[PDB]
């Protein structure tokens, strides 16, 4: 017994039970996905208004990173945060040393080797966040997912949160009916639409739509937040979606 | 730095009723040995600062990379980044003064000369100087090396105190600043007939023009110079 007590122990079974636990608190989160199109990413995160005091349009939960990776997390939202700021860090790094900005893969396994090494010791504790992110590199676009363990994959696309499991049938549904790809602005309508759906698990609470894409021609490679007519547009095609 | 190897001379720069306008010549030499051309030693940083530099090209470059370093750092965590928390001209100098002062502090200055110069938010016009010792100064007119020798003189004709500004208008500005080039590309003997230009305007935005050439010199007289005294053959 007590093999949950303490990080980087390993369970009779082979398990680091205090990861499953961080993943515990992960899934205690709100609903944050991604969806790779013909040339970008888009990411999309629901912001539970837990209060009409909460400023609309204010508290931002997508990241940047350099100036074409974008990052978003379900669960301990200051994990996130370190997170993030390890990755710009890491990013920042591989430019000064190498002038080119860092491909989405060797981001994606930076921070894979950082949460990795959380789970090496009793002195630190398991990342409390999954996180989606990627965008355009010299090889194409590119999007990951990356758990408490340290383990993550390249994705078509990717959901955590409360509401993963809709949101995954939604987009096994659009890969299935898309085997071409999607457009940027239709994957932008598409997370509109996945996010309302997921929704539905915080039916009690209202919530905010967030979205940011990279996409090569929309975006010209570069990472931009999702608002004004477009966001509207999108919401709108949500809201007449669900019914 | 202890000493430059690859230099870059004079970088001028002026005031006028709208805005700031800021030139250098693209050569990078290497000693008394004219070595390398198309050297861009104006820096955009933004839609309202350009950074002129002169001095050690490597620690210039090295300021490229911190200034874009900075503009990806002030992105971060930012939604106002293109709005209200946009870098200003001011922000950028102030950074770059400590920079300077702690390296020459450290003693391993950054061999350079750089005016910063653009337009505020407010519209206000930005023109300042910080070089390898840490001293900042700021007038209507600014230039580094040869240029603080002869640019100024002229530059100054125009923009004597801060009355004048209004008076000129960016044509004026940029005719002044283009004479002060050719004059300079006479008596330097370490400039180059190519530069660069760029004005900052509260309402046109920042213009960067590049590949311009010294024009209309005067030569023909050097015809009528014979000997160096006596000699009239």
């Amino acid at each position: 017994t007590g093999y949950d007590l303490s990080n980087s122990v390993f369970s009779p079974d082979g398990r680091n039970f205090q990861v499953e636990y961080a993943v515990k608190a992960v899934e205690n989160g709100t609903t944050s996905i991604g969806i790779k199109c013909n040339d970008g990413v888009v990411f999309a995160v629901e912001k539970l208004i837990t209060s009409k005091l909460l400023v609309p349009q204010k508290n931002v939960k997508i990241q940047v990173v350099d100036r074409h990776i974008g990052c978003v997390y379900s669960g301990l939202i200051p994990d996130g945060r370190h997170l993030v700021n390890r990755g710009r860090e890491e990013a920042a790094s591989f430019k000064k040393l190498y002038k080119t900005p860092i491909p989405i893969p060797a981001f994606a396994d930076r921070l894979g080797q950082y949460v990795q090494a959380h789970t090496l010791y009793n002195s630190v504790r398991p990342f409390g966040v999954s996180t989606i992110f990627g965008g355009v590199d010299k090889n194409g676009a590119h999007l990951y997912m990356l758990e408490p363990s340290g383990s993550y994959w390249g994705y078509k696309g990717a959901a955590t949160g409360k509401g993963r499991q809709s949101a995954k049938a939604e987009l096994e549904k659009l890969v299935d009916h898309h085997p071409e790809g999607l457009s940027a602005r239709e994957a932008v309508k598409q997370a509109a639409k996945i996010i309302y759906l997921a929704h539905e698990d915080n039916k009690e609470k209202d919530f905010e739509l967030e979205i940011s894409w990279c996409s090569l021609s929309e975006t010209n490679g570069l990472h931009k937040f999702v608002k004004g007519d477009l966001l509207q547009e999108a919401i709108d095609f949500a809201q007449k979606e669900i019914n | 730095t202890q000493q430059p190897i690859v230099t870059g001379t004079s970088v001028i720069s002026m005031k006028y009723d709208n805005g700031v306008i800021i030139a250098a010549d693209n050569l990078g030499s290497y000693g008394s040995l004219l070595r390398f051309n198309g050297v861009e030693r104006l820096i955009p940083v933004g839609d309202n600062t350009v950074v002129g530099i002169s001095g050690d090209i490597s620690d210039m470059q090295h300021i490229e990379r911190l200034l874009k370093d900075l503009v990806t750092e002030n992105a971060y965590d930012n939604p106002l980044a293109d709005a209200e928390e946009a870098l200003e001209p001011s922000y950028i100098f102030e950074y770059l003064a400590t920079v300077m002062y702690q390296r020459r502090s450290k003693m391993n200055p950054l061999w350079n000369a750089i005016i910063v110069a653009g337009v505020q938010s407010n519209g206000d016009q930005f023109l300042r100087y910080v070089n390898l010792l840490g001293v900042t100064y700021s007038s209507p007119t600014l230039a580094t090396g040869f240029g603080a020798h002869m640019a100024n003189p002229l530059l100054r004709k125009v923009v004597d105190r801060e009355s004048d500004i209004p008076k000129t208008t960016v044509q004026v500005a940029e005719e002044a600043i283009v004479n002060a080039m050719r004059v300079l590309y006479y008596r330097d003997a370490r400039s180059s007939r190519n530069f660069s230009l760029a004005i900052i305007d509260k309402n046109t935005g920042l213009t960067f023009k590049k590949n311009l050439q010294v024009e209309n010199m005067k030569w023909d007289f050097a015809k009528d110079i014979k000997g160096y005294g006596t000699q009239k053959i």
